[PDB]
RNA sequence: AACUUGAGUGCAGAAGAGGAAAGUGGAAUUCCAUGUGUAGCGGUGAAAUGCGCAGAGAUAUGGAGGAACACCAGUGGCGAAGGCGACUUUCUGGUCUGUAACUGACGCUGAUGUGCGAAAGCGUGGGGAUCAAACAGGAUUAGAUACCCUGGUAGUCCACGCCGUAAACGAUGAGUGCUAAGUGUUAGGGGGGCCCCUUAGUGCUGCAGCUAACGCAUUAAGCACUCCGCCUGGGGAGUA
C-alpha cells in the first residue's frame, strides 16, 4: 500500500512522544492511509475480492483500536476523530 | 449509456432511451448548418418510390468532414455534440489557427484532445491518415473507397474495419459484415470504432417514438388483397400458399442474391458475408 | 527510484542509415517524463534461436532507463508495436 | 549433487547470459529436473524464470 | 532427381502409411497397409508395414532416389519393420528423427474410452 | 494505579501458480488457399456408418480464428475456503524469520447480519478452434432410447449481472497451553562443504494416552479451559 516514506510522515505526525510507533493514535492513522489507498484501488479493480479482505480486517483492526481508545480518554478520541475525518 | 424507465404507463413499459451524458454542448453552430427538407419516399415525379417513410421533428443537416485532408494543421475537439441524421455523434474541432468543422466522434475521444489528418500522422485515436501508413491491425473507421471522395464505409454507431494486409496498389480490410475486401492505398480512414456504441440496445417503446423518426406503418403482405400483394386474399388467414415468400412487386424474397452481376468491384471481393 | 532494463530486437534487414535513425528515436522515448537512461549498449547481429517474421539473424540492442513514471517503457511499447522495424520487445523490472 | 548456485555463490541469474542456461536445457530446450541437474529448490526456480524469458527474447529455443 | 528425397512415415494402431517426397515437399509416391489389400489387424503389422516401405520404395528408384531421410510420425507398431524395410531396398537412410507432435497444451483431449 | 509474555505497531530481512488489469510469445488442433500426389482414409474384438475418387488421406508453404499454457513439476509453494501453473509491466492482499525501538490486555469466540463461494444452469451482448450433454445414425444383444464407432447442438471462452449449491472431505469448528521419540522436505536465524541448535509450514513411522474397532498420536481423534453450530431409532421425507 503506502510507501515507507510516505508512512513516516504519518507516524511523525500523530505520534504522541518521540520514539513512539505503537500509540493508539498512529496505529489508528496509518491503517486509515492504508484503508483509503485499497479503497481507491478498488474503484477500479472492483472485483478484487482477495484484496477486499485485508481491507476488511484492516477496518476491523482500526474499529478495536478506535473502540479501546474511546474507553481510556475521550479527550484523544475526539481530536483523533476529527484529524483523520474518521465519522 | 442506457436508462430504464418505470412502468408508470403501459405504453412506456419496456421503453429505455440512450442517457446522452457523452454529449457536452446541446446546441448547434450557425455557420456549420444548412436546412434539410423532409421528401419522404417521393421522387422527381412526386411519387412514392420507398415507402415507409413521412411525417417527422424537423432536423438542420450539419455539414462533416467526411473527407479529412487538413494535412498538418492541428485541431482541438471543442465540443462532442449530438447528431440527429446518424446514428453516431459529431464532435466540433477548431483548428490551430482558427477554421472549425464538424468530424464523426470516435470511441473514446474528449474534449481538449488533439487530432491530426495527414500522411506523417500517429496512430491514435482521430487522427486522419491514408492507408499506406496505416499498420497492419489498426481499427479504421470512415474508410474512403475512392481517392478523394470522403469516408464512405464505416460510419455508423459501432463501425470498426481492421486493416489486414497488403496486396500491391490495394489493402485487405475486414469491413463489419463479415467481408474481406480491398481498398486503394491512396484512400483515407480515421483510427477507432465510431461511438454511441449503446445505440443498438435502445428500445423505443412507443408506436409514437418510432414514428418520430420519420417511420409510418409497414402492413404485412398476408393481409393485403389479391390485386395489391402476391401474399394477399384467402377466405380467413392463410399460410404463403406460394414456393417462397414474395416481395410486393414480384420477386422472391427469402434467399435470392439481388447483386448485379459483372460489376467492376468483383475483382476485389475476396470472401463475402451478408 | 524503478529501474528497467529493455532489449529490443531489430530486423537483419534494415538499412545501415536507418539503423541509428531508429535505435536514436527509441531510445529517445525511453528518456521521456523523467526518464534518465544509464545504459545504451549495442549486442550486434545474432542467431536467433527460432525464426521471427521469416527472419533468422537480427540486432540486439539493451537499454536500462530509471524513472518513477513507468510512462516512458510504456510510451515505447506503445511505438515498439507499430514500428515495423523492432519484431521483438522485452521490458523487465530490475531490482 | 551440489547446486553450483550456491557453491559458486551466484545470486542472481540472469536471462542474458545464455551460456550459463544452456546447462539446463537438455538436447531441445526442454528444463532439466532440478533432480538431475541438482539445483536447489530455490534456484531451480529462478532459472526456470531466467531460461523462459531468453526463449521469448529467442536467445534460447522453445524446441529442438 | 537424384537423391535427398524424405520419406515420412505414419505408424499408429492401425495401417502405417509410407509416402516418399522430394526433399522441398513434393509427393513422388506413396504406400500404405491398406492399399496392399490388408485387412483389419492386419494392417498395423510388422509384415504389413515391411512390404509397406518397400512398395513405395520401388516407386521412388523409377525417379532415381539413392537418399532418404525417415520422418516418422506415429506411435504405431510397425515403425522399425518399416524402416528395415526400406534399407533392404538400397535406400541409404541417412537420419532417424521422430516428429510425432507434442502439444504445449492448447487442446482437449478427445475422451477415453471406457 | 503498575507490568510486559498475549495482541498489535516500529526496524532489518525471506519466499510464494495469492488477487485484479493490460500487453507479448512458442508448440499444437481445426479450417481455408495453392504445389506435389493416387485409391484409399478412418475405426473395431470384428464391423459398418462416415469421409474420397467432383482428388480425399499424406506431404510442403502460407493465411484466419479460438482455446490452453509441454519441459520446469515435487506427499513443492500460496490462499479463509472455493481455488491459483507460458512470460512482462502496473496496482494490490496475506504469511514467515530476526530484533526488542513503542502501547500496556487494546484478546478469543461469535446468534442475527454482511460478503466470498468448484462445476453445471439462466439473462443480455460478443466469440466459437477443441471436446462435447442432448440428436442422428452404424454396430453388440434375445431386446440396447447404454457402454464401442462415426458426426453433432447448447455448453465449454469473454464482459457484465443472477444462481449460492458439491464426497464444497482431514467425512475431523475456532482460540489457548501441556504431554516420548525417530527421520525427511519447504522458507529463514545463530553458532562450531559438514555438524549442532532453533522458528514457522508440510510429510511418513511411532510412545504414553484415547477408541467399538479401524485407527489417532506435538499438523490428536490425548490431557485441560472459553465460545459457537449441530444430534436424539429407520421409513414416510428433505415430502407437505
Amino acid at each position: 500500500a503506502i510507501s515507507q516514506e510516505r508512512k513516516n510522515e504519518i507516524i511523525k505526525e500523530y505520534r504522541v512522544h518521540e520514539t513512539d510507533t505503537g500509540s493508539p493514535e498512529v496505529q489508528i492513522a496509518v491503517l486509515t492511509a492504508e484503508i483509503n489507498a485499497v479503497n481507491e484501488h478498488l474503484r477500479t479493480h472492483k472485483k478484487d475480492h482477495h484484496s477486499r479482505r485485508g481491507l476488511l480486517k484492516m477496518v476491523g483492526r482500526r474499529r478495536h483500536l478506535l473502540n479501546y481508545l474511546r474507553s481510556k480518554d475521550i479527550q484523544r478520541y475526539r481530536e483523533l476523530i476529527k484529524s483523520l475525518g474518521i465519522r | 449509456a442506457i436508462k430504464k424507465y418505470k412502468p408508470i404507463t403501459n405504453g412506456r413499459r419496456n421503453m429505455t432511451s440512450l442517457d446522452f451524458a457523452e454529449i457536452t454542448k446541446t446546441t448547434p453552430e450557425k455557420s456549420l448548418l444548412k436546412p434539410l427538407p423532409k421528401k419522404a419516399g417521393r421522387n422527381n415525379q412526386g411519387k412514392l418510390t420507398v415507402r415507409h417513410h413521412g411525417g417527422g421533428h424537423k432536423r438542420q443537416y450539419r455539414v462533416i468532414d467526411f473527407k479529412r485532408n487538413k494535412d498538418g494543421i492541428n485541431a482541438k475537439v471543442d465540443s462532442i455534440q449530438y447528431d440527429p441524421n446518424r446514428s453516431a455523434n459529431i464532435a466540433l474541432v477548431v483548428y490551430a489557427d482558427g477554421e472549425k468543422r464538424y468530424i464523426i466522434a470516435p470511441k473514446g475521444l474528449e474534449v481538449g484532445q488533439i487530432v491530426e489528418s495527414g500522411a506523417e500522422a500517429d496512430i491514435k485515436v482521430g487522427n486522419a491518415l491514408p492507408l499506406q501508413n496505416i499498420p497492419v491491425g489498426t481499427v479504421v473507421h470512415n474508410i474512403e473507397l475512392k481517392p478523394g471522395k470522403g469516408g464512405q464505409i464505416a460510419r455508423s454507431a459501432g463501425a470498426s474495419a481492421q486493416v489486414l494486409g497488403k496486396e500491391g496498389k490495394y489493402v485487405l480490410i475486414r469491413l463489419r459484415s463479415g467481408e474481406v475486401r480491398m481498398i486503394l492505398s491512396t484512400c483515407r480512414a480515421t483510427i477507432g470504432q465510431v461511438g454511441n456504441l449503446q445505440h443498438e440496445l435502445v428500445n423505443v417503446g412507443k408506436a409514437g417514438r418510432s414514428r418520430w423518426k420519420g417511420i409510418r406503418p409497414t402492413v404485412r403482405g398476408s393481409v393485403m388483397n389479391p390485386n395489391d400483394h402476391p401474399h394477399g386474399g384467402g377466405e380467413g388467414r392463410a399460410p404463403i400458399g406460394r414456393p417462397s415468400p414474395m416481395s410486393p412487386w414480384g420477386k422472391p424474397t427469402l434467399g435470392k442474391k439481388t447483386r448485379r452481376g459483372k460489376k467492376s468491384s468483383d475483382k476485389l471481393i475476396v470472401r463475402g458475408r451478408k | 527510484m524503478r529501474t528497467y532494463e529493455v532489449m529490443y530486437i531489430v530486423r537483419p534487414n534494415i538499412e545501415e542509415d536507418a539503423k541509428k535513425a531508429l535505435v536514436e528515436r527509441f531510445n529517445g522515448i525511453l528518456a521521456t517524463e523523467g526518464a534518465e537512461v544509464l545504459e545504451a549498449k549495442d549486442w550486434g547481429k545474432r542467431r536467433l534461436a527460432y525464426e521471427i517474421n521469416d527472419f533468422k539473424d537480427g540486432f540486439y540492442n539493451i537499454v536500462r532507463v530509471k524513472s518513477d513514471n513507468n510512462k516512458a517503457t510504456d510510451e515505447f511499447q506503445r511505438l515498439a508495436k507499430i514500428s515495423d522495424d523492432i519484431i521483438r520487445y522485452m521490458v523487465i523490472r530490475e531490482d | 549433487k551440489v547446486c553450483y548456485f550456491t557453491a559458486n555463490g551466484i545470486t542472481h541469474i540472469d536471462y542474458k547470459d545464455t551460456e550459463l542456461l544452456k546447462r539446463f536445457i537438455s538436447e531441445r530446450g526442454k528444463i532439466l529436473p532440478r533432480r538431475v541437474t541438482g539445483t536447489s529448490a530455490k534456484y531451480q526456480r529462478m532459472l526456470t524464470t531466467a531460461i523462459k524469458r531468453s526463449r521469448h527474447m529467442a536467445l534460447l529455443p522453445y524446441v529442438k | 532427381n537424384i537423391e535427398n528425397g524424405v520419406a515420412h512415415i505414419r505408424s499408429t494402431f492401425n495401417n502405417t502409411i509410407v509416402t516418399i517426397t522430394d526433399e522441398f515437399g513434393n509427393a513422388l509416391s506413396w504406400s500404405s497397409a491398406g492399399a496392399l489389400g490388408f485387412k483389419g489387424s492386419k494392417k498395423s503389422t510388422p509384415f504389413a508395414a515391411q512390404m509397406a516401405s518397400e512398395t513405395a520404395s520401388k516407386s521412388a528408384m523409377e525417379h532415381g532416389l539413392k537418399t532418404v531421410e525417415v520422418t516418422v510420425k506415429g506411435p504405431g507398431p510397425g515403425r522399425e519393420s518399416a524402416i528395415r524395410a526400406l534399407q533392404s531396398a538400397g535406400l541409404e537412410v541417412t537420419a532417424i528423427r521422430d516428429v510425432t507432435p507434442v502439444p504445449h497444451n492448447g487442446c482437449r483431449p478427445p475422451k477415453r474410452r471406457r
